[PDB]
RNA sequence: GAUUCACGCAGUGUUAACGUGCAAAUUACUUGUCAUAUUUGAGUAUAGGGGCGAAAGACUCAUCGAACUAUCUAGUAGCUGG
RNA sequence: UGAAACUGUCCUUAGUGCAGAUCUUGGUGGUAGUAGCAAAUACUAAGAAGAGGAAAAAAACAUCUUAGAACUGAAGAGGAGAAAGGUUCCUAAACAACAUUACUUGGAUUAGGGUGAAUCGAUCCUAAAUUACAGAUGGAAAUCCUUAAGAAAAGGAUUGAAAGGGAAUAAGAUUAAUAGUUCUUAAUCAAGAGAAUGGUAACAUAUCAUGAACUUUAAAAUGGAGUGUGAAAAUCUACGGAAGAGUUCUCUUUUCUUCUUAACAAAAGUAAAUUCCACUGAAAUGAAUCAAUCAGAGAAGUGGAAUUUAUUGGCUUUGUAAGAAAUUCAAUGAAUUGUGGUAUUUUUGCAGUCUUCAUAAAAAUUAAAGGGAACUUUUGCUCGUACUAAUAACCGCAACAGGUCUCCAAGAAGCAAAAUCUUUAGUUAAAUAGAAUAACGCAGGUAAGGGAAGUCGGCAACAUAGCUCUGUAAGUUAGCAAGAAAGAGUAGCUCUGGUGAUUAUCGAAUCAGAACUUUAAAGGUUAGGGGAAUCCGACUGUUUAAUAAAAACAUAGCAUUCUGAUAAAUCUAAAAGGUUCAUUACAGAAUGUGAUUUCUGCCCAGUGCUCUG
RNA sequence: GGGAACGGGCUUGAUUGGAACGGCGGGGAAAGAAGACCCUGUUGAGCUUGACUCUAAUUUAUCAUGUGAAUUUCACUCAUUUCGUUAAAUGUUAAAAAACAUUAAAUGAAACAGGCGAUUGAAAGAGAUAGACGGGGAGUUUGGCUGG
RNA sequence: AAUAAAAUAUUACUUUGGAUAGUUUAGUUUCCUGGGCGAUGAAGAACGCAAUGAAUUGCGAUAAGUGAUAGGAACAAUAAAAUGUGAAUAUCCAAAAUUUGAAUGCUUGAAAGUAUACUAAGGUAUAUAUGAUAUUCAAUAUCCA
């Protein structure tokens, strides 16, 4: 919204740096099946619900 | 089974009084000695309106005996209080209407409104709009005066009483036919939440004792006893006499 | 018009994060929430949901400065 | 004819959200909030406005100069003229009747 | 343009820029971004120039 | 708390359209209504043998002649299927 | 085929043998290349980019520029907000997936960038309300009281509004996006720092001109309806122009665009309304408004005073300020920016009138009075600020024809913010198209002669419709019925007259009348069918969200019962506990019938209620 | 035709070319739902009532020991009820006038009480036992045979 | 009377799908030992920190880690740096330990804040009930001059 209380919009600052996929790097590891992000979301197919 | 309409009003969920814009508690001032063995003068500054209430309360300024101030009251308008008034509320007052007496002092036969029911509660009898008690009697060996209540009862009460003196202003309010449905609407702006009132005959059985079967109708005697479970207690409770009198 | 038609006018929010549990149920109404018993000193725990003392309970979170003591 | 939008975030017809449109440079228009109207001073006998005090805010009055606020006088500034004149002879009359009263 | 931390306001941030510069701060302005972090708009006296400021640093 | 037009709102009739739909109740024309018992926003109050009801057993998060969720609970069944 | 475990006999043990439980879970068919991909008027030509219009018409082709043609039509398909969403915002690269074809497009993939406040809000105050210590109640959980019970808080605690109250900011410009937030210029507020005169009177003096305790007054602070009017803006228009654009073989001194100015302050000139003051004292009564209303507790007249009128002081004018901006010319530099209106609408104030058995908030905070105790400079902290606000950013499982609170508002035409068309602005895409023009369909129509014979029933459809004049029954609560019913007129062009201001000029749409002509005229759009009877409900009103909208519910009226307030009703397990009650019989509580008029008959045995027996 | 008495399948016949496009409603006792009408449950639920058995509310009697006295009737306050204030002169001695009134001049402004000021009062209310009333409320039941 | 386009039947190879066979850093039950949290601030929640992290693990402004004691030559996906003057790793140790939470100075909604005293920013103490001690008071409640 356009008006939003400080402990409120850090929580959403955090809930778009969480909204990232794996770095490339990491899934050149030996044994990483760590492909994907399936915790991910986006704003028009689930509402992440706060 | 319901709780009917009678067992939902005593909660005060949406029941509560509308009393928001209500000017104040319209009574006598606190007894003192100015007041108990001498006379104040209090000054009508104005006439207002209290919403919810068909007598206009009337804004005395008197002053403050004790202290330095004013001491702002709050005084049901007697008929014919005019503004710029001068009104003595005390023991010794003069028999003018409006000015404040002690019960124990009026003459038999003197009309006084807004009676105590007790000395120092400031007002029970007699306050509504158009209403007046008449003073019947004294008796000087228990100090106690009886008086005739608006409702016709006679009541004894101690000879310390105030009572101000006169009839309450407003009077003569309920002879004018409410036409609509909209001025009967406007009428509880400041009370309770009960105009709209529906037939316990047209309610189904469990809301209200009354709900009836493929006629309407009662089936079962309205008159009740007075030791009812509440709930069931509807119709006329406790009923000398029924019908119109003849 | 009981479905779809009514269901426009939902925008007015009942239930916020708590502050002790973290979880959306601080029902701003009623000033309490109604996942871990807020201001009410005692966590909100009910026998009957037995999953819901599972979920969160001791042991589920870091366990910061009780790791440390029944080590030692 | 130029549409303008408000200027606040305030988007309701409120009586502390009244606005004024202006023209501006160039054929532009543009929005101004406008104060609210308020009541004068009232005498404390008769309920009737005084002369010589503005009608303006509360904490208007004091940015005013000093005798922009008053009317010099006895009781000025609190009841008007007639309702002081009836005091002074309220006040001496009463004392002249009781003089020889007692 | 910096970026402080978000504890700080725009006191403690001025003297911190006058003091680890050696310049001086005639305004500040903040804002805290969604990452946390403040960034502040340090404007420098007109006396003093934020290009030999700037190079000092090693923006350019 | 007069008669009507309009912005809006409803839902009288076609028992029209659609009826594996735009829609888990909507669309078109026709009709009524369109400021005082008027329409509406936000906050606050009232909670399950309870609430609220200009009264239809109606409304109480697509659920009401007794809401949703969990524990007793793998309830009991002389009855149907395997 | 496969690549590291396994088999036979005896005994023991079992979570041991499947075709069915509408069985549970997982997968896959026929239906089937079928039904579909049809509301929202609509696309076409040239060019660019691109693998992505080739071709024997493979008749269709996504994004962007231009031209043509159009729609929403200013209560918008325009510009912005609150709630909700949370990165959707902007740019670059890129197209495996997703937007019922495709996409080079995207609210989609990846990576960067973006949200600037002393002046806007939060923060501060209180409203309906909410919750603490102590106290009371309770087996218990916990409940009640919120200033009453208190050695607590001068008089009473906490929370409660981004729509209520509130100290102070504007114009121009900038960015790929932020700007009452940045830059230039120009201001404002708060907290500091460095015992006076004038006027008869109303009252007045670029801070001035002392003013403590205590007290009071006032502002903040308040319903609605209708009329009249001042002012500004928009639209329209008169005189005089400056610059540019459009039409021109047929004419038009023609049609269009621009000609502007803030916050805050000053006083050349000059208004409307209201309330007061001084002189005199009204009758032959006057003064005045659209309406009213006012006067010997004092009218009219003359002279004054104060206050309101979007910041100072309302309008023009001035500083700000032309140096800005708009329109042009030349290739950064040059030109201009008068004066009116007895026109319509909107906005904001003022004045009285009307209506209530409705009288239509509180505090923070501020000023004055009664009383007499003793020009400069510094700082202004924290939090929000991007974006949509919807026929694609919210809620409906989604790019759902549903739902969702607001501000700004051009022309034609009319009584109308109606229907229909256009200007500024937005868009041509919004679950795919081409061909053929069968049936049966959905939506929209028309018709010979008859006109409800169709059918349960005039269902559906057709027909009357605006305005002016004439006329208008029975019944009736005397108000209504009534737009009753019924009849006449209406176009175009050229004329005439009536309705005003100033001393002949000037301005308004409005009414009436007369010639002449025609295709004989409200009808493109908007736009009552009428009558005679019967039943119910008195009337306006409300209801089964999603099959019942009424003859039901309500309602004003009539009537009945209890109650003196420590009461009646009545919530709680309990309670110095709670509701009507901030109350007091013209009141509180419990009921039946349902306007007005007329009338409510006989019955107290039975069952209830009551009794002074 | 017989059959479970209205077959696509069985028996006897009529008759039969492979694939299937547009239509249209006769058949598939077509699809949708463990019939909602009826009956059987020793299965429920709402509602009603002198159905059975209880219960909150209301009411009546007894117990719970204030003092002075002459089971009952009086007087007082001391528990107790209902109140009111800024706990602000209790008890006893010596209506002409919509105005102001305060921080005292020189003890002024009297003392004492075992009661802040009143009302009710040994009655009332709360508890225990007992009788009455009580669909306001809880729990449950409402046989069988039977040309349905 | 005829064709096998459709249809049907068997086998082989391929496809859609994951049954069967082999395995298991996961479980279930039983028994043994303990049953060791918290105003010195617990359990839980939130935010933040890697050279390149989104989750997760570890940790708390000394941050995928610091000091000490044991330990002996690594880490690795890629580039860097450090390293027998001691890299990895381990621990009932020392230092440190953000905002909250019984939550405790007042307030706490998604709230931004804020008062007094001690030592401009920084750190401390100040909630309720409670025992003991010390100090300051109130009541004529009992005596008494």
């Amino acid at each position: 919204t356009g008006h939003k209380g400080f402990s409120y919009k850090l929580k959403l600052g955090k809930k778009i740096h969480q909204n990232r996929g794996v770095p490339q790097w990491f899934r050149m590891k030996t044994g990483n099946t760590i492909n994907y992000n399936f915790k991910r979301r986006h704003w028009n197919r689930r509402k992440m619900g706060m | 089974g319901r709780r009917t309409l009678s067992q939902r009003k005593g909660r005060g969920s949406i029941f509560k009084s509308r009393s928001h814009h209500k000017l104040g508690v319209a009574q006598h001032r606190a007894i003192d000695f100015f007041e108990r063995h001498s006379t104040v003068r209090g000054l009508v500054k104005s006439i207002e309106h209290d919403p919810g209430r068909g007598a206009p309360l009337a804004r005395v300024v008197f002053r403050n005996p004790r202290q330095y101030g004013l001491d702002k009251e709050l005084f049901i308008c007697a008929e014919g209080l005019y503004s710029g008034q001068y009104i003595y509320c005390g023991s010794k007052a003069s028999l003018h209407i409006g000015n404040v007496l002690p019960i124990g002092q009026c003459p038999e036969g003197t009309v006084v409104c807004n009676v105590e029911s007790k000395p120092g509660d400031r007002g029970i009898i007699a306050r509504a709009s158009g209403n007046y008690a008449t003073v019947i009697s004294h008796n000087a060996d228990n100090e106690t005066t009886r008086i005739r209540l608006p409702s016709g009862a006679k009541k004894t009460l101690k000879s310390n009483c105030r009572a101000m003196v006169g009839i309450i202003a407003g009077g003569g309010r309920t002879e004018k036919p409410i036409l609509k449905a909209g001025v009967a609407y406007r009428m509880y702006k400041a009370k309770r939440t009960t105009w709209p009132r529906v037939r316990g005959v047209a309610m189904n059985p469990v809301d209200h004792p009354h709900g009836g079967g493929n006629h309407q109708h009662v089936g079962h005697p309205t008159t009740l006893k007075r030791s009812s479970p509440p709930g069931q207690k509807a119709g006329k409770v406790a009923a000398r006499r029924t019908g119109l009198i003849r | 018009t009981k479905g779809t038609s009514c269901r426009g006018t939902r925008h007015n929010k009942t239930h916020i994060l708590c502050k002790r549990c973290g979880k959306r149920s601080w029902h701003l109404q009623k000033q309490r929430c109604a996942s871990c018993g807020y201001p009410d000193a005692k966590m909100r725990q009910y026998a009957w949901g037995y999953k819901a003392l599972r979920r969160r309970t001791q042991g589920t979170g870091r366990m910061r400065h009780l790791k440390i003591a029944l080590k030692r | 004819a130029v549409r303008v939008t408000y200027v606040r975030k305030h988007s309701y017809n409120t009586k502390s959200n009244g606005i004024r449109i202006v023209k501006t440079a160039g054929g532009n228009m543009t929005v101004q909030h406008r104060q609210k109207i308020s009541n004068g001073v009232r005498c404390g006998d008769c309920g009737c406005v005084l002369a010589g005090i503005r009608h303006i805010r509360p904490h208007q009055y004091g940015w005013l100069g000093k005798s922009k606020r008053t009317v010099t006088r006895a009781y000025g500034g609190v009841k008007c003229h007639k309702c002081v004149q009836k005091k002074i002879l309220r006040a001496f009359l009463i004392n002249e009747h009781n003089l020889i009263k007692l | 343009v910096f970026l402080c931390e978000q504890k700080a306001n725009k006191t403690m941030i001025k003297k911190a820029v006058e003091k680890r510069y050696g310049v001086k701060v005639i305004k500040v302005n903040t804002l805290v971004r969604l990452d946390g972090l403040k960034k502040a708009f340090v404007r420098l006296a007109p006396d003093v120039e934020a290009m030999e400021v700037a190079t000092k640093i090693g923006l350019f």
